[PDB]
């Protein structure tokens, strides 16, 4: 299962 | 043996035709077990394998809703590099990333993965260690102090080492009458006259499962690589792979060529001839 | 920009035997960007409801994708794939040949 991308570049 | 789970993204905008096409997919090994298109008509990751339509509605719906939070984030991310290479918002430009692990025969953690890439070069990428970034250029290195700053590497190295090889596990579980299969190569060599002085023999490897495979050409037990065609390995579209290797041959010469098959469905490399 | 021009390869998924129903895949592969345009042709006519796998890459981030249809391939019909893409000044036509 994906994991949330919370992140930004 | 060893086996990898892997997430791919790609987001491309399109200046002028609305919001950039989103697509994402998951393998195991060199299976495909799940899709998300943004353009679809209402969109929802979608199930590509048997073994993983089992899961229930509350892993598709959670699944949906981050790929559509990817899609969201990565538009903005879209928006942010311009800014950092100094582009216009005329052109089209291209986001990917990755992430994953693999994992030895006892379902141990052997590497896990987090890269971005843009417009087809690398951008930043975790490191093996799960806790230090590699950034290509002065604009990934923004994206790495803000990284450091809010300490990614540590939550992507607790998914990595937890749930993607806990999942990973469980697919393999599943699955395991396909992940856990090798098919072989259904190999034979047929002879393609070219005139009466020379003809190519082709030595062919279908129907096989996973993708990785050698196959070699020798004549009188030496190696022709620098004299073999050697296609690219390609999907059959139907979970298997093919490949073909090819040399030139004179006339009455064929004897002295063998074709030499490695596949770890194969206990033993095979030897293969032309059999008229 | 860099721009890597695709590998193109139109097969059968089955080994062709005439009158047989088949596949015929046209695989495009080690291409940037990602927009292409793939036709499969049937007598150099477009087959109409051509599927295509989801778009995917390769470790280097280079493209794949895979176009599809079933077909019944004949002593005499022939078939091709036509694909353009940016790299592309025209496009390239490679004829589907049942030995390769
Ligand atoms: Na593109």
């Amino acid at each position: 299962r994906r994991r949330w991308h919370r992140w930004r570049l | 043996g060893s086996h990898s789970m892997r997430y791919f993204h790609t987001s491309v905008s399109r200046p002028g035709r609305g919001e950039p096409r989103f697509i994402t997919v998951g393998y195991v090994d060199d299976t495909l077990f799940v899709r998300f298109d943004s353009d679809a008509a209402s969109p929802r990751e979608e199930p590509r394998a048997p073994w993983i339509e089992q899961e229930g509605p509350e892993y598709w719906d959670r699944e949906t809703q981050i790929c559509k939070a990817k899609a969201q984030t990565d538009r903005e991310d879209l928006r942010t590099l311009l800014r950092y290479y100094n582009q216009s918002e005329a052109g089209s430009h291209t986001l990917q990333n990755m992430y994953g692990c693999d994992v030895g025969p006892d379902g141990r953690l052997l590497r896990g993965y987090h890269q971005d890439a843009y417009d087809g070069k690398d951008y930043i990428a975790l490191n093996e260690d799960l806790s230090s970034w590699t950034a290509a250029d002065t604009a990934a290195q923004i994206t790495q102090r803000k990284w450091e700053a809010a300490r990614v590497a540590e939550q992507l190295r607790a998914y990595l080492e937890g749930e993607c090889v806990e999942w990973l596990r469980r697919y393999l579980e599943n699955g395991k009458e396909t992940l856990q299969r090798a098919d072989p190569p259904k190999t034979h060599v047929t002879h393609h006259p070219i005139s009466d002085h020379e003809a190519t023999l082709r030595c062919w490897a279908l129907g096989f499962y996973p993708a990785e495979i050698t196959l070699t050409w020798q004549r009188d037990g030496e190696d022709q690589t620098q004299d073999t065609e050697l296609v690219e390995t390609r999907p059959a579209g139907d979970r298997t792979f093919q490949k073909w290797a090819a040399v030139v041959v004179p006339s009455g010469e064929e004897q002295r060529y063998t074709c030499h098959v490695q596949h770890e469905g194969l206990p033993k490399p095979l030897t293969l001839r032309w059999e008229p | 920009m860099i721009q890597r021009t695709p590998k193109i390869q139109v097969y059968s998924r089955h080994p062709a035997e005439n009158g047989k129903s088949n596949f015929l895949n046209c695989y495009v592969s080690g291409f940037h960007p990602s927009d292409i345009e793939v036709d499969l042709l049937k007598n150099g006519e477009r087959i109409e409801k051509v599927e295509h796998s989801d778009l995917s890459f390769s470790k280097d981030w280079s493209f794949y994708l895979l176009y599809y249809t079933e077909f019944t391939p004949t002593e005499k019909d022939e078939y091709a794939c036509r694909v353009n893409h940016v790299t592309l000044s025209q496009p390239k036509i490679v004829k589907w040949d049942r030995d390769m």
